């Protein structure tokens, strides 16, 4: 990580829960964690947890960000559906879900979500919108990589 | 009739098996019609459709509804009856459609309206402001002559059909078929439909800086009579239709008022 | 309220990257924020009391428990996590610092401990000493190319050999190196562009 | 009527001024935001061509729907399948009448003028293009208005004998356009030392509804035109402007 | 460390490149001799030129006689109305190719019409007419092209120089998420 982009987006919180008991919490009720118990993780904590256990720590049960709630409202219009309003980042966590679970259903969706959104990334930047309040963060740094070279091209054309 | 139709109602026989599970829910409304004649000797033929197998049976069909549905709701409404009759044949009445719908792009608030929106699937939200109150009207008229036997029947319907539009008739009072006859208009038999006009306006929580608020008027038919107080927060979907003359009829500023022709009135708390 | 002070440093950052972004310079970089760092800095000195602490109680209570292992797999954590967040930190207020000595200082003072990057206070003590000796480390590299002796400036291309140079109310007549420019305020020129570049850049004469 | 468009289709094409030219790139980015519409400084017309503003002074009502469809035959030039009639909007300064004297010279004149909003209106529907279809006989055809006078200028015909007006209007197939209503009061620094405030209504079209917030400081430039309801006298008209080209200051 | 955009050229350097390529001059000082010259390293010939005869120079000092008017800038095989006119009704019956393109395309056009405007057949709407217009019948089929674009392969046959550096960083960026994609779900 020297990027801040990577570092921001292990922040997110999941709804996960145990399978041990553990005799410490640094979060606070009762040090003996009981079994069964659900908790919210950052990212940066349950992506190891997963891993290190035949049977890990922590059942990683899936969040509301992929429930079939969201994905069915981006199969009908990819456009007009807002992005900065889940949380903030979409496109750098559905990396990291995809690696961890291995799903081969999800990757023929946010592949057709980005292609969508990348054909009217293009016609407004040709130089009194609403679509600097409903993109995601990962694409804003597309659209003022983009519309900073057709601005540069157009000044230098005349004069 | 055209081939318009012909391949248009077949489609729609493709939805019984796919999704099947709407199959088993029109036989339990032929229990509860048969379970209260066992007791006697309640529920509507409304059909909760969800706007979600559409899209993975037919992306040019699911696309074809929110762009004109005044061309595939009349479709898929009389194809629902055939399999409506073929399955249960026991006993011896529209079955209309409801569209649950995962709402669209067409999710817009009463203040954004009326330009490009009109003959689509709107879903307004909002707070109900006039509640109207409730009349009959008139759908079939089956007339009867005793001199001669036989029933007959005449059809009548308003600008406020169901979805299109048609020469309109207005039926005043059928009478002196061709001979010498007084037919008689036999109650009871002729069918009589419930009315409701209510207004909705838009929400003062999301509304801009201070102005008047912008409503718009929903007509209710045949399910949903009394079934939202005043003063409640609702969400509706409908089709925007937009009926009545401009001022060119009468040969003389104003015109072409519109409604919305509801099916879902859904009450939300939020 | 574990990593929490993770999440607000690098937020901080955040905004000085889109200070130099869009249009303008990072001259005055704000502040080096000090108050932040002590309290994150508390937290993994006490994260290493804890970690001696089961040291001592492994080998005579515990004695090689694998549920006792998860605690050397969870506060190994918390310091990893705390140093990801204290060096994406201080690298990016590092290239900064790194490109304000590579365009405006050494371009024709040759010396320029002051009168350049007036806040000599936002930066710490160990930041100020760092950039400074990082000035003497360019001096080497333009003492054995002979290119051009200070390499730095001008990375726009060359035209128009011959320019229009109008004085910007800065009097002085100043210049010694090829000749001198009795420079008065408001006169035009009509000078080739190898003289003024040295001088274009001290926001000193306006017109290119 | 006829060669007109193509003195005008010339005049979006080839006005040049020193380097880059403007009504092909203002043509063109106006249509990948999906905006439709176009800005015509009013001063570029009389410097390319004098007869061109001789027609269009003269008798506005009857030309500006001829430039309306010299626009459409442009941008099918640039595009290559819905694209709709294009709205002019333009601006200028000339002089500013004041409000209080408009006299019965200026019927049908291109006017611009300044004030106080009061008030708006609700939303409404206007139709464009239209299906007819007759009850007897059902034959079916379209009539296509594009042409703005409020209450009736062209309607249906009374034969395609069959009966008196034997036409109905097809819901299912047409297009609708927005209207607005505003009213417009005059600025109180003419003041009326023995008069009160008078005030005038516009009329707006699809583009400029629901930009001007009440209370603000406008210039509008119209067509002075006139309408005759009886919503008092004996062949009595009534005065209202057809705004097109709303230059309102910064909101601030 | 350049830092304003490190990745692209700006379009002040793709004026250097496209000046040096040679094109011809029909000069008006001779210095042949009969019976003091310039000794560049690059081009270090032609030292000896008549009044009225042509010869090939390159062309960045080709812009420097046309600024004290000992030199004029001829026409390239292009600026013609008689010749792009088969290079524009190529284009509308062909709705998939790029006509042809000199690879000076556009930048050409700049530097000749700005200083040397005296020396073709009438560039007042004849010349501006067809380079705008063949500017936006190319632009059209650009912006069809990226609907289909992929994650391992893409043809882009005949281009020029100025409009694929302001493409780059449009292109770039999102093939490398779909990429990151495609192959983190296997």
């Amino acid at each position: 990580y020297y990027d801040i982009d990577d570092v921001l987006a292990d922040g997110t919180e999941f709804p996960c829960k145990f399978q041990y008991d553990i005799p410490g919490l640094g979060y606070n009720p009762g040090r003996p964690i009981t079994k069964n118990t659900k908790l919210s993780l950052p990212l940066w904590l349950a992506r190891i947890l997963a891993i290190v256990g035949p049977v890990p720590f922590v059942e990683l049960l899936p969040p509301d960000m992929f429930s079939t709630k969201v994905m069915n409202a981006i199969k009908t219009d990819p456009v007009a559906l807002d992005l900065h309003s889940i949380n903030s980042h979409f496109f750098s966590l559905a990396i990291k879900w995809i690696m961890l679970f291995s799903e081969k259903e999800l990757a023929n969706v946010v592949s057709e979500l980005l292609l969508q959104r990348a054909q009217e990334l293009n016609h407004h930047a040709s130089s009194t919108s609403t679509f600097l309040l409903k993109l995601e963060e990962m694409e804003k740094e597309i659209y003022k990589k983009s519309h900073e070279s057709y601005k540069d091209t157009k000044r230098w054309m005349f004069k | 009739p055209d081939a318009v139709f012909g391949d248009r109602v077949r489609r729609f026989q493709e939805f019984l098996d796919t999704f099947t599970s709407y199959r088993d829910s029109v036989r339990s409304i032929q229990v509860y019609n048969s379970n209260n004649a066992a007791n006697y000797n309640i529920l509507p033929h409304r059909i909760i459709i969800s706007l979600d197998d559409l899209r993975e049976f037919d992306r040019s069909f699911w696309s074809g509804i929110l762009v004109e549905p005044a061309y595939f709701i009349p479709p898929a409404e009389k194809a629902l009856t055939d399999l409506a009759d073929s399955m249960d044949d026991v006993p011896h009445h529209p079955w209309k459609l409801s569209f649950k719908g995962s709402f669209g792009a067409h999710a817009l608030s009463p203040r954004t309206l009326t330009a490009q929106h009109l003959n689509k699937l709107v879903s307004v939200e909002g707070i109900v402001t006039k509640t109207s109150l409730v009349r009959p009207k008139l759908i079939r008229s089956v007339h009867y002559a005793a001199k001669t036997g036989r029933f007959h029947y005449r059809d009548y319907t308003d600008a406020t059909t169901t979805l299109t539009t048609r020469i309109p008739t207005p039926a005043i009072y059928p009478t002196e078929d061709t001979e010498g006859n007084k037919l008689t208009t036999e109650y009871g038999y002729s069918t009589f439909i419930d009315h409701q006009r209510i207004t909705v306006q838009e929400m003062p929580e999301m509304a801009p800086a201070g102005q008047l608020p912008r409503s718009i008027d929903v007509i209710l038919d045949d399910d949903l009579v009394d079934k939202t107080k005043p003063g409640d927060r609702v969400n509706v979907v409908g089709v925007f239709k937009s009926l009545g003359a401009g001022g060119m009829n009468q040969s003389n500023l104003i015109g072409f008022k519109t409604l919305i022709l509801g099916n879902t009135v859904y009450p939300l708390h939020a | 309220m574990y990593g929490d002070l993770g999440n607000k440093l690098v937020l901080e950052a955040k905004r000085t990257k889109q200070l130099y972004a869009r249009s303008n310079q990072d001259v005055n970089l704000p502040m080096y924020h000090e108050d932040i760092i002590r309290n994150i800095l508390k937290e993994v000195s006490n994260l290493r009391k804890n970690t001696e602490y089961l040291k001592e109680q492994q080998q005579l209570g515990m004695l090689d428990d694998k549920v006792a292992k998860c605690q050397y797999f969870v506060t190994l954590l918390c310091m990893e996590r705390n140093k990801r967040c204290l060096l994406a930190y201080q690298r990016l207020r590092t290239d900064i610092l790194d490109s304000m000595a590579w365009n405006n200082n050494g371009l024709d003072l040759m010396s320029s401990i002051t009168f350049s990057q007036q806040d000599t206070n936002n930066l710490s003590h160990q930041e100020q000493e760092y950039l400074k000796e990082y000035c003497d480390l360019i001096t080497d590299l333009k003492s054995g190319d002979l290119v051009d002796i200070d390499l730095s400036g001008s990375l726009v291309p060359p035209s128009d050999v011959f320019i229009d140079v109008r004085v910007l109310k800065d009097a002085g007549e100043i210049q010694t190196e090829y000749g001198v420019f009795n420079l008065i305020k408001d006169s035009q020129f009509f000078v080739r562009q190898s003289d003024v570049e040295r001088l274009i850049q001290q926001g000193y004469l306006q017109k290119i | 009527n006829t060669e007109i468009i193509k003195s005008f289709k010339n005049f979006i094409l080839e006005f040049r001024l020193d380097s880059q030219f403007i009504y092909r790139d203002q043509l063109r980015n106006n249509i990948l935001v999906k905006n439709y519409s176009l800005t015509v400084n009013m001063e570029h017309l009389i410097g390319y061509n004098e007869d061109i503003y001789k027609k269009l002074s003269d008798e506005p009502s009857d030309i500006i729907p001829l430039f309306e469809t010299a626009i459409t035959q442009v941008a099918k030039r640039i595009s290559i399948n819905s694209l709709p009639t294009f709205q002019l909007i333009l601006n200028s300064n000339a002089n500013q009448i004041p409000l209080r004297d408009l006299d019965s010279e200026h019927v049908s004149k291109i006017v611009r003028l300044s004030g106080i909003i009061i008030s708006t209106s609700v939303l409404s529907s206007r139709a464009t293009y239209l299906s007819i279809m007759c009850r007897n006989c059902r034959h079916t055809t379209s009539i296509t208005i594009n042409n703005f006078n409020t209450g009736n200028t062209v309607s249906l015909p009374r034969s395609c004998n069959c009966g008196p007006d034997p036409y109905i209007i097809i819901h299912e197939s047409s297009k609708f356009i927005d209207q607005q209503f505003l009213k417009l009061q005059e600025i109180p620094e003419l003041v009326p030392v023995g008069e009160m405030p008078r005030n005038l209504t516009m009329t707006c079209d699809r583009y400029l509804t629901n930009k001007v917030i009440p209370g603000t400081r406008v210039t509008i430039v119209g067509i002075y035109s006139i309408y005759n309801s009886k919503n008092s006298g004996v062949a009595i008209r009534t005065p209202y402007i057809k705004i097109l080209g709303i230059q309102s200051d910064v909101e601030t | 460390l350049p830092a304003h955009l490190q990745q692209t050229f700006s379009p002040e350097e793709i004026q250097f490149i496209v000046e040096n390529e040679p094109i011809k001059i029909f000069p008006r000082i001779t210095t042949r001799q009969k019976i003091w010259q310039l000794i560049t390293t690059d081009d270090k010939a032609l030292n000896n030129m008549v009044a009225m005869r042509s010869t090939e120079v390159v062309l960045w000092i080709a812009l420097l006689l046309k600024q004290q008017s000992k030199c004029s800038i001829v026409a390239p095989q292009w600026l013609t109305t008689k010749e792009l006119d088969r290079k524009i009704q190529y284009e509308k019956t062909h709705p998939d190719r790029f006509s042809e393109l000199p690879w000076n395309w556009l930048v050409l056009a700049r530097i000749l019409f700005n200083k040397a405007k005296d020396d073709f057949h009438d560039p007042i709407h004849e010349l501006r007419g067809k380079i705008q217009d063949l500017r936006e019948i190319r632009q059209i089929k650009v912006l069809k092209g990226l609907k289909y674009l992929n994650e391992s392969h893409l043809q882009l046959d005949n281009l020029s120089l100025l409009e694929i550096n302001e493409l780059r960083p449009f292109i770039t960026e999102i093939m490398d998420k779909l990429r990151e994609i495609h192959t983190a779900s296997l």
